[PDB]
């Protein structure tokens, strides 16, 4: 979830 | 505010936000090819999602949720769309055109390839247009995870209502497109229904595909592609 | 021929074919209660299917296929319909009204109870009518397994086309109902879309429910109810 | 499938 969260931010 | 967009402004915007075209780069080898492509596409899917009218109005937590819930269905609808013009084939990438029998390289894969081919054949006979395609893909993003949002928070409830209104607009947009396409009111209702019912099939294929990917993952035949593993885990 | 029925003849017929009301009669005990009820309901579902306009025009093999593909989704939509008037509760049977926490008796069940409750709350706020409900249930029966029909036979292809036309009629019927309900053309398109998109959620809950039932079955906590076991196996 | 088949017939 950390990568998804990063890319979305 | 997406709720202001007109039908044409909606479609034109969706069409301009389409992700770029990517090229792909035994049972393990086959699984590696598909999962590697999906991982790379996911990066572009996230960028695309940000441009879907209404998506960024949601809390980061809700954006994450929608993508976690619909990612495979979105990759799959894009795949059936690309495969339209290639009867009996699945165009994963410009340099990866696979026939049905290619699915036999992996236990349990021909089943899902057949469902994918069936949907593609369906969109072909229906002569699905790109304007319609992008609306459908956005609907999947917004609709899949909205009912899994928490119901234990006023803010979550407002988030659900907002998504539902944006979904209503996309519905008006689809009707609009069929209207100018010369369809009668009856043909419009019928076509809109056919399209939405197909989305149900896509959700089914996606669920089946997910179970398949997890089972392979367990057989340790899935490369360690971090983003793909993140999305898979969310299910 | 179902294709001749008028909108009102369609709805009235569907309403008259509704199955009769049945009463239900630890983790194992909970699973026993639900599976026992489903097994008994399946007998009546088969009788009901025969009366769905167009179902009996299909080959016995295709009738079997549709029911194998949609049975759980049909039990579930009937459950959310019955639970409409009972906020936060699931009315499995007149004598079996279960709260959310009741789902904690079984590992992994609260998750699906929450999705079911969510859908019920959704139908409530939308004020779904019984005329609409029966159309939706018939659509599920016809739509779920149609794209899994063989594509390697002329007869199968004609069977798919026939189902698609009957589905078109049901679409006209739903529009008709919303029309006389005083809805504008825009509200009609929007409501029809909302309903069909919910069907997608139901397919998801059904898939999740099926995986749950198979996992319990494997834990040998599912009684030997022959018809239920037959339907489960078909998945 | 035999029960389903029977009931449908
Ligand atoms: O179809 C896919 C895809 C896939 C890849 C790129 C796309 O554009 C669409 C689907 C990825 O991983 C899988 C993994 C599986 O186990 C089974 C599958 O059918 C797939
Ligand atoms: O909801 C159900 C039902 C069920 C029973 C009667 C109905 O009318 C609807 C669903 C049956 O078996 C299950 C078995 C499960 O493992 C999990 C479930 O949620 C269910």
């Amino acid at each position: 979830h950390k990568i998804l969260h990063r890319l979305l931010q | 505010l997406a709720l202001s967009l007109t039908a044409d402004q909606m479609v034109s915007a969706l069409l301009d936000a389409e992700p770029p075209i990517l090229y792909s780069e035994s049972e393990a080898s086959m699984m590696g090819l598909l999962t590697n492509l999906a991982d790379r596409e996911l990066v572009h899917m996230i960028n695309w999602a940000k441009r879907v009218p209404g998506f960024v109005d949601l809390t980061l937590h809700d954006q994450v949720h929608l993508l976690e819930c619909a990612w495979l269905e979105i990759l799959m609808i894009g795949l059936v769309w690309r495969s339209m013009e290639h009867p009996v084939k699945l165009l994963f990438a410009p340099n990866l055109l696979l026939d049905r029998n290619q699915g036999k390289c992996v236990e349990g894969m021909v089943e899902i390839f057949d469902m994918l081919l069936a949907t593609s054949s369906r969109f072909r006979m229906m002569n699905l247009q790109g304007e319609e395609f992008v609306c459908l893909k956005s609907i999947i993003l917004l609709n899949s995870g909205v009912y899994t949002f928490l119901s234990s928070t006023l803010k979550s409830l407002e988030e659900k209502d907002h998504i539902h209104r944006v979904l209503d607009k996309i519905t008006d947009t689809l009707i609009h497109l069929m209207a100018k396409a010369g369809l009668t009111l009856q043909q419009q209702h019928q076509r809109l229904a056919q399209l939405l019912l197909i989305l149900s099939h896509i959700r089914h294929m996606s669920n089946k595909g997910m179970e398949h990917l997890y089972s392979m993952k367990c057989k340790n035949v899935v490369p360690l592609y971090d983003l793909l593993l993140e999305m898979l885990d969310a299910h």
